RNA sequence: CGAUGUCGGCUCAUCACAUCCUGGGGCUGAAGUAGGUCCCAAGGGUAUGGCUGUUCGCCAUUUAAAGUGGUACGCGAGCUGGGUUUAGAACGUCGUGAGACAGUUCGGUCCCUAUCUGCCGUGGGCGCUGGAGAACUGAGGGGGGCUGCUCCUAGUACGAGAGGACCGGAGUGGACGCAUCACUGGUGUUCGGGUUGUCAUGCCAAUGGCACUGCCCGGUAGCUAAAUGCGGAAGAGAUAAGUGCUGAAAGCAUCUAAGCACGAAACUUGCCCCGAGAUGAGUUCUCCCUGACCCUUUAAGGGUCCUGAAGGAACGUUGAAGACGACGACGUUGAUAGGCCGGGUGUGUAAGCGCAGCGAUGCGUUGAGCUAACCGGUACUAAUGAACCGUGAGGCUUAACCU
RNA sequence: AAUUCCUUGUCGGGUAAGUUCCGACCUGCACGAAUGGCGUAAUGAUGGCCAGGCUGUCUCCACCCGAGACUCAGUGAAAU
RNA sequence: ACACAGGUGGUCAGGUAGAGAAUACCAAGGCGCUUGAGAGAACUCGGGUGAAGGAACUAGGCAAAAUGGUGCCGUAACUUC
RNA sequence: AGGACCGAACCGACUAAUGUUGAAAAAUUAGCGGAUGACUUGUGGCUGGGGGUGAAAGGCCAAUCAAACCGGGAGAUAGCU
């Protein structure tokens, strides 16, 4: 099944009747405009083209305001694409609300983590601080070695050291589903997504079985 | 790692901070002119804007307070019985920012800042 | 949130004063000790003729912490002071025959319905 | 983030009891064991509270058995049924960390009488 | 921390090609004055987009 | 020997398999449970302390397990310098003596700003054949692959009893990683308060400075774990050791010679991330340019005027993006940043006035005053009108259609 | 035992666990009486051990304030 | 060797708190140290705080943390008293 | 009274960090010991190289010491590089 953009609110929690306060994640769903639909003549595959949000009517560009006036469908903030599986079907210019997710159980959210820039060795790969005394000198936050002596002579790929962090794409599997609100474009999601707030999200159904 | 943080250090202590945003906003008050660089102007716009609408109400625990900062008897009655009703109607923007290049001694960017009421 | 070298209030008339928690049972690399969990302790001062002398080494059980316990609704029930409840290092059970001080809900189990029984509060 | 306020809005428990620090608070509290429920009284003088919307909590400390018990209350929970002042007392703060230490005649919180 | 072989004059120039600063290519115009100067800058004599300040 | 720094420990690891656990199987002097042995299997995981400078070792207590080795007995331009093994001093012993004895004993300076390779990230230029904005396909590459305990089957099968399953299903933990601040919290020298000494504002009062933020008590946002969710899965394909069906060679038999079916955390996928410099430079959609004139030794030639499109660049306001670049949002067809209004939070009832008290003080206004990064708004200020790069329909050959 | 190689001698105390320490035995490799022997109150920036308090030493780091590192302008080396 | 964080003998010495030439803030007096302006990465140096445990780190409590003043009460083994 | 006690000037240098092409050819920072005595310090003098001096390390004798520095024999010698 396709999935869904989204824009995450904030977080807050949410008290069941019988007492357990579960942490919960609003994300604002506006209805996701199909914009482009594509198959497997020209291109090979099978996938939709959405967008959502509004964008300002100068900033859009010429190219970007042809693709969207070829569609029918007035400008959103962006593009995401999303395959299709075997017998679903769309059309150029439907809209796609909250309700789909009226029936699933277990979500995939996918958004880019917050950045935190020049990390060192410690926050990026978890490595253990030195000793801060007995003698230490100059090396109490450094990773130390970083490979071993004449044989082989060189440091191999994919060595943890410092770093960028943040900044990427990031999948967090099987979150269970809290309520669905097409009157408020709402999604109700337990535990934590990736991002900050007001950020850009993808939420899928969860192909973890 | 200054995520949602605001307020530059600039490079100095903090007490030194607050001693030359004491000062300084004293001589806006003082000369409604100063050329001085381009960081430092963001946020003298920072300080000297709350202390005018502060004092745009004139009362006694006000001007105490007026005198807490600054520490000058000669800029509180200058704040207040000038400004005060000069700036009733302004809802922000007490000052603006004009560039002028950068020194000589060092290449520093310098800016003016400018009270909008002097002609 | 008990680990190792950690001293120890007793809750029960065993006839330990102050333990030391040497061990953490129940898993490798475990670091940790929450409330109602099994720990092998070492008596550091008792009373002159309890049941249980100075340096033996047998398993207790944590009843209250400085810590806390997390409730599901968000809430947490910490104390002043961490104790333990003792017990007998092979059959699991309780050495002493009553218990002083409160102690918490978590405790609620097969392995415990003597101890919670045997409590004054909560 | 208006959406955020409408929705914790709606679980927002309509009346809570106005208490301060210094308070010797009465709260009532569902347990469930079994098949059965039972409200449970917690006394005790309030020491912390967090006022934040749908997440406020505060936080009284109860002497028992010679000891000190220490919770804290998600005011907007349904666990919590009931909350009750029973004495109103006088303190010159907010906070009440300083009577982890204090025990006895020490522990003594002057009523208010106002 | 100590080079081993000496560089050419081809390595130092390879090093030294982002090296180069770049012109400003476009300065505006107040529109009284007429004068050059920087964009979002006052001018020379004391004007910015038209209004004298100095 | 015109220098290759030693043992041990810390940090960081990487590989082999002659496998410590987990996985699969044969035999058993294998009733079951638990083992012995051997084969296949390198995916993943594979202790904390006491003693000693120790490697090792013993001991206490865990764990499913606390593997064996290579990597200059890995790793000092990464750290330590406890030992060995400088110069001082002493004991025992040898020597007449100076001195000496991997015998003991106490003390005893470990430098380097990284040029090249390497690795981690992050950019500029050019290319991809008219230029530009997007969204993707996927070659390829990386990450992840741990596991106990309890319950149901069942107290069944097996067993005289003690005991006690496989197969399968359910729940909950230990460690590891990712993400987050809704909760508990930590920090929070930009918020509020208490207080000592001194100096200053003429003075009382109220404040400000300095004394590590003077010393403290709390505490917004942000970050953050001790806090909260998630994961390692199911399945698929070909398989290892192994288990077979049919069946000759070789009238029988045989898993093999023809053919056919199973068979494991390995392998190929399934999961997540990067990914068109994949010079094999891809696919799809959209947008923009359809004016002339000369010069030549006529070529994918050169030049003049006019044109300057889409888009991009630069400037400014900037950001939960960031070392700088880069990335994202906004520029008066505006909420981009700051101020302001209301709120919320935090601190705790300001100052002033009035009353009581000789007085320190307490009370009324008053849950007051003040409030940072938070929320909702608000053009008040700064984001200027313009210029700059970018071009004139895009080569040759062949093939199919439209004619 | 500043001396004991075998040696982490043996036993007891302390510790859950003690090659160090304390007390004892004497099989003193290789103590021993002014190149002093055994004790010795007090004293020591002396050596070894244990305990209370105390804490980022540590499990395991997390945040913050300042100086550099990073960007811009001016001057501007070195080993090799 | 430098307009160098070093070395160099004597004399004078106020206010408040303080036993004090200690120390903190000051008076007269003298200086802000011959590169500045930003950004608010890792990492290094100098500090502040901290949940829970409190030496489990390590050769070794190295370092850090803690104690601190006056008066009064009271103070053991041992001893050359 | 005390080669007494605590603690500044003063004398010194026990531990750690920084520094170690340093600010400095031995220092800075936080602690540390003595601090009326075998103390410490200003000025001048005396003791000289197989010699001085030494509460003794083979230490100090002009940043040089198991025999100073300068000049001379001297272009010592070098089966070695």
């Amino acid at each position: 099944m396709i999935g869904l953009v989204g824009k995450k609110v904030g977080m807050t929690r949410i008290f069941t009747e019988d007492g357990v306060s579960i942490p919960v994640t609003v994300i604002e769903v506006e209805a996701n405009r199909v914009t482009q639909v594509k198959d497997l003549a020209n291109d090979g595959y099978r996938a939709i083209q959405v967008t959502t949000g509004a964008k300002k009517a100068n900033r859009v560009t010429k190219p970007e305001a042809g693709h969207f006036a070829k569609a029918g469908v007035e400008a959103g903030r962006g593009l995401w694409e999303f395959r299709l599986a075997e017998g679903e079907e769309f059309t150029v210019g439907q809209s796609i609300s909250v309700e789909l997710f009226a029936d699933v159980k277990k979500v995939d959210v996918t958004g880019t983590s917050k950045g935190k820039g020049f990390a060192g060795t410690v926050k990026r790969w978890n490595f253990r601080t030195q000793d801060a005394t007995h003698g230490n000198s100059l090396s109490h936050r450094v990773p130390g070695s970083i490979g071993q002596n004449q044989t082989p002579g060189k440091v191999f790929k994919g060595k943890k050291m410092a770093g960028q962090m943040g900044n990427e794409r990031v999948t967090v599997q099987s979150l269970d589903v809290v309520r669905v609100d097409a009157e408020r474009n709402l999604l109700l999601v337990k535990g934590a997504v990736p991002g900050a707030t007001g950020s850009d999200l993808i939420v899928k159904p969860a192909v973890k079985a | 790692m200054r995520h949602r943080k605001s307020g530059r250090q600039l490079n100095r202590n903090s007490s030194h901070r607050q001693a030359m945003f004491r000062n300084m906003a004293g001589s806006l008050v003082r000369h409604e002119i100063i050329k001085t660089t381009l960081p430092k102007a963001k946020e003298l716009r920072r300080v000297v804007e709350p202390l005018i609408t502060l004092a745009k109400t004139d009362s006694v625990a006000n001007r105490r307070l007026a005198f807490a900062r600054t520490r000058d008897n000669e800029i509180v009655a200058k704040l207040f019985n000038e400004l005060g009703p000069r700036f009733a109607s302004r809802a922000g923007g007490y000052t603006r920012i004009l560039k002028c290049g950068f020194r000589a001694g060092d290449n520093a960017p310098m800016a003016y800042i400018e009270l909008v009421d002097r002609s | 949130m008990i680990q190792e070298q950690t001293m120890l209030n007793v809750a029960d008339n065993s006839g330990a004063r102050r333990v030391m928690c040497i061990k953490v049972l129940g898993g490798s690399h475990r670091r940790y000790a929450g409330v109602g969990d099994i720990i092998k302790i070492t008596i550091k001062e008792a009373i002159p003729r309890g049941k249980v002398k100075k340096g033996d080494v047998l398993k207790a059980v944590v009843v209250r912490t400085k810590k806390g316990v997390r409730r599901p609704d968000g809430s947490v029930i910490r104390f002043d002071g961490n104790a333990c409840v003792l017990l007998n290092n092979n059959s699991e059970q309780p050495i002493g025959t009553r218990i002083f001080g409160p102690v918490t809900r978590e405790l609620r189990s097969e392995k415990f319905m003597k101890i919670i029984s045997l409590a004054p509060e909560v | 983030s208006n959406i955020i306020k409408q929705l914790e809005q709606e679980q927002m428990k309509q009346d809570v009891p106005s208490f301060r620090p210094g308070d010797t608070v009465e709260v009532k509290v569902w347990v469930v064991e079994g098949s059965k429920k039972r409200l449970q009284a917690f006394e005790g003088v309030v020491i912390a509270i967090r006022n934040r919307g749908l997440h406020s909590a505060f936080t009284v400390r109860k002497i028992s058995n010679g000891e000190g018990v220490e919770r804290v209350f998600q005011t907007h929970s349904p666990v919590v049924d009931s909350i009750s002042v029973k004495r109103r007392g006088a303190v010159r703060k907010a906070k009440l960390y300083y009577l982890r230490e204090r025990t006895g005649k020490a522990a003594r919180i002057k009523e208010r009488l106002n | 921390a100590v080079q081993q072989n000496k560089p050419t004059r081809s390595k130092r120039g390879m090093r030294r090609s982002h090296d180069a600063l770049t012109a400003v290519t476009s300065l505006s115009v107040d529109k009284t004055s007429g004068e050059k100067h920087l964009r979002h800058h006052i001018t020379a004599d004391g004007y910015y987009r038209g209004r004298k300040v100095i």
